[PDB]
């Protein structure tokens, strides 16, 4: 037919860009369609009622099968069409009425059975052609009632009435089938659209002990080649849809770890639309063991039947899906093991080691505080191999991802030299990208980079007070207990608060879960968490810590010239920096106050109560 | 025909087609290292589309 040649035209080549194995679709011959024989269907007024009866009733079981006969006569095929019958005026008004209530079954089975040998045709998919298999079987039927009927009528045992007795189940089934082949012909359905379809024509009849079989027979047996598609997919993970067809589609494009499975809504039947997440994650999760190296196929019964009036289909998958689940999640914890890769992220950035920065910091405490543009990328990835031999974090294996990157600034939206513009950068291995990720590792090295500068002016702040004391005043004294045991107590808050306890629950989150898309929504809430509680995506920033830290790097520059060879400038600009910081102090104990916890660190920040505001 | 070709190429190593059934073709060389590298030419137009690419590279 015309209309229908557009759509397989389309779907051809939709299907051909995907492929790059296969060749192109076979289409039927044009043969095929041009025979009106090869496709289903294309004074006498003055004699008394028997011998009309008998002529009518015989063009009728003629016009039945698909071939016209003399008084009725199928109006000409052209296109898709409901069919229109004639009947010649020479007949009486009750054969008239008579014949016209059985129509209704030869104009049906007109449009099923072009509807049958069209959409056989390749690029619909399996579904579809089941579906017009069925219809076959079911069209196959009614052939040996006509034929039966013959023998009835040479004997005397047929008219119109008898006939349309006899037709009562037929008609009604294949009024049902016409209904869902206008409604699959006319727009596009193929796949999943197709197979929800017989899901819920199925609730439109409750029970009736006859459009049960029909249903649950189209159904299942239109699900057996769907099944085959998704059989493969569940519990050995690759797709291998030969049609496009299947809920899951894959389009070639590291990263391609969620990115490569994508969803169709058509695509879905209803009576798995509940669990269509849980089908599109098993296969996912089942690809990424197969590249490391042993495929593996579940031990689990892969029959799953379509049952009307029962979900049987459903515990299968269930189980298929946690088996699944487990063993992604069970190959992760018996190699490339989860509670390595996180610990070491969180044994520099997250300072348990404390000993790979004390020799790093006084090693190279000149070397950073160049300009950024000054210092060349290659001399800190060595120094730093010095300092790593130095710690004991040389006896970690996991010390190969310490790397160079350098970065602008962690002051910009929701720095200038080598000390905070400094980075590592991480790399993990294949099946680690569905819990590490690029945007988690772009948001680690910002919280290393607020560290790093709090620990940067610790090291300032002692060498003070140990140059100062030689073997002027004490205005910067008192200063200066006010600036370091600020900072050491932030990192006692924000270590001992945020950091300790939520990664000790994270650890009672990797012995009970048993999927990954629990422990990749914990690890992305403790880091959230982690920036959020602390000064860092904080919408405002409390840009009052970046002027108290201005504030003690210059204060620290001041103090280091101390050595004369005036005493009262010194004086005058740390009393001038003694009112800045303790302006900006005061602001942050009431920002902080106002802002919604807190009386943790403020009792942290002060216990005296010495300042409170 | 193919299949039993199949089991005298991986077992034997002998084409067995005469008209192309197979898609191992044999140039002729001068037999002193210059087979491996110049004998066996894969023709891509009578793999049978049951067998994969992959499949047909590793038999040869």
């Amino acid at each position: 037919l015309q209309q229908s040649l557009e759509l397989k035209r389309k779907m051809l080549r939709d299907k051909q860009n995907k492929k790059n194995s296969g060749q192109h679709l076979p289409i039927f011959p044009a043969w095929v369609y041009e025979r009106p024989a090869l496709i289903g269907d294309f004074p006498i007024g003055t004699l008394p009622l028997a011998s009309q009866e008998s002529a009518v009733v015989e063009d009728l079981l003629y016009v039945l099968v698909g071939v016209d006969g003399r008084y009725v006569s199928a109006q000409p095929l052209a296109g898709r069409q409901s069919r229109t019958f004639l009947v010649d005026p020479n007949l009486d008004l009750s054969i008239r009425e008579l014949v016209h209530r059985i129509l209704p079954v030869a104009a049906s089975y007109s449009a099923v059975t072009r509807f049958i040998e069209e959409k056989s045709s390749f690029e619909y998919g399996q579904v579809n052609h089941a579906l017009a298999a069925a219809m076959r079987t079911l069209v196959k039927e009614h052939l040996i009632l006509v034929s039966q009927l013959e023998q009835l009528h040479r004997q005397g045992l047929l008219s119109l009435q008898k006939l349309w007795f006899y037709i009562q189940p037929a008609m009604r089934t294949m009024d049902i089938l016409a209904s869902l082949a206008t409604s699959v012909d006319k727009g596009e359905c193929l796949g999943g659209s197709t197979l929800s379809l017989l899901h819920d024509r199925s609730f439109s009849y409750t029970g009736d002990s006859q459009a049960q079989e029909l249903c649950l027979y189209l159904t299942k047996a239109a699900s057996a080649p769907y099944f085959e598609v998704l059989e493969k997919w569940i519990y050995r993970g690759i797709i291998h849809d030969p049609y496009s067809e299947f809920m899951v589609e894959e389009h070639e494009l590291d990263k391609y770890w969620d990115q490569r499975y994508t969803i169709v809504q058509q695509q879905i039947p209803s009576f798995l639309q509940k669990m269509a997440d849980k089908i599109l994650s098993t296969g996912k999760y089942l690809n990424v063991v197969r590249e490391c190296g042993h495929d593996v196929t579940c031990p689990v019964a892969k029959e799953i039947i379509y049952t009307l009036k029962e979900r049987a289909y459903v515990e299968q998958i269930e189980k298929a899906f946690n088996y699944a689940s487990k063993v992604l999640l069970d190959f992760l914890m018996e190699e490339k093991e989860l509670v390595a890769h996180l610990r070491s992220i969180k044994r520099y950035f997250l300072m348990d080691q404390g000993d790979f920065f004390v020799h790093f910091m006084d090693l190279a405490e000149e070397e950073l505080r160049k300009p950024v543009e000054d210092i060349t990328p290659p001399r800190l990835e060595a120094l730093l191999e010095l300092a790593l031999r130095m710690s004991t974090a040389n006896t970690d294996p996991f010390k190969d991802d310490l790397k160079i990157d350098l970065m602008p600034h962690d002051l910009i939206t929701q720095a200038l030299s080598g000390l905070e513009a400094f980075s590592f950068d991480y790399i993990v291995k294949w099946p680690l990208s569905l819990i590490i990720n690029r945007k988690a590792l772009t948001r680690y090295q910002m919280l290393f980079r607020h560290m790093f500068y709090c620990k940067h002016v610790e090291r300032q702040l002692c060498s003070v007070w140990i140059s100062n004391k030689t073997a002027w005043f004490a205005g910067a004294f008192t200063l200066r207990q006010r600036m370091l045991n600020f900072v050491q107590n932030i990192q006692y808050y924000m270590m001992f608060e945020v950091m300790e306890p939520t990664w000790h629950i994270l650890e009672k989150n990797l012995k009970s879960a048993s999927n990954i898309d629990d422990v990749l929504g914990h690890h992305t809430g403790f880091l959230d968490t982690c920036l959020k509680d602390c000064m860092l995506t904080n919408p405002e920033l409390l840009k009052v810590f970046s002027k108290l830290m201005s504030v003690c790097v210059m204060f620290t520059n001041c103090m280091q010239k101390f050595t004369q060879s005036l005493v009262s400038g010194f004086e005058a600009t740390i009393n001038k920096f003694d009112k800045n910081f303790s302006a900006h102090l005061l602001d942050l104990l009431a920002r902080l106050s106002i802002y919604s916890g807190m009386a943790s660190v403020i009792s942290r920040l002060d216990f005296n109560g010495f300042y409170t505001e | 025909p193919v299949l039993s070709f199949l089991y005298r190429w991986i077992y034997d190593g002998e084409l067995e087609d005469t008209y192309h059934e197979f898609f191992v073709a044999s140039d002729p060389t001068v037999k002193t290292d210059r087979l491996w590298h110049d004998k066996y030419t894969l023709r891509k137009s009578m793999i049978p589309s049951f067998m994969t690419m992959d499949q047909s590279r590793k038999v040869l």
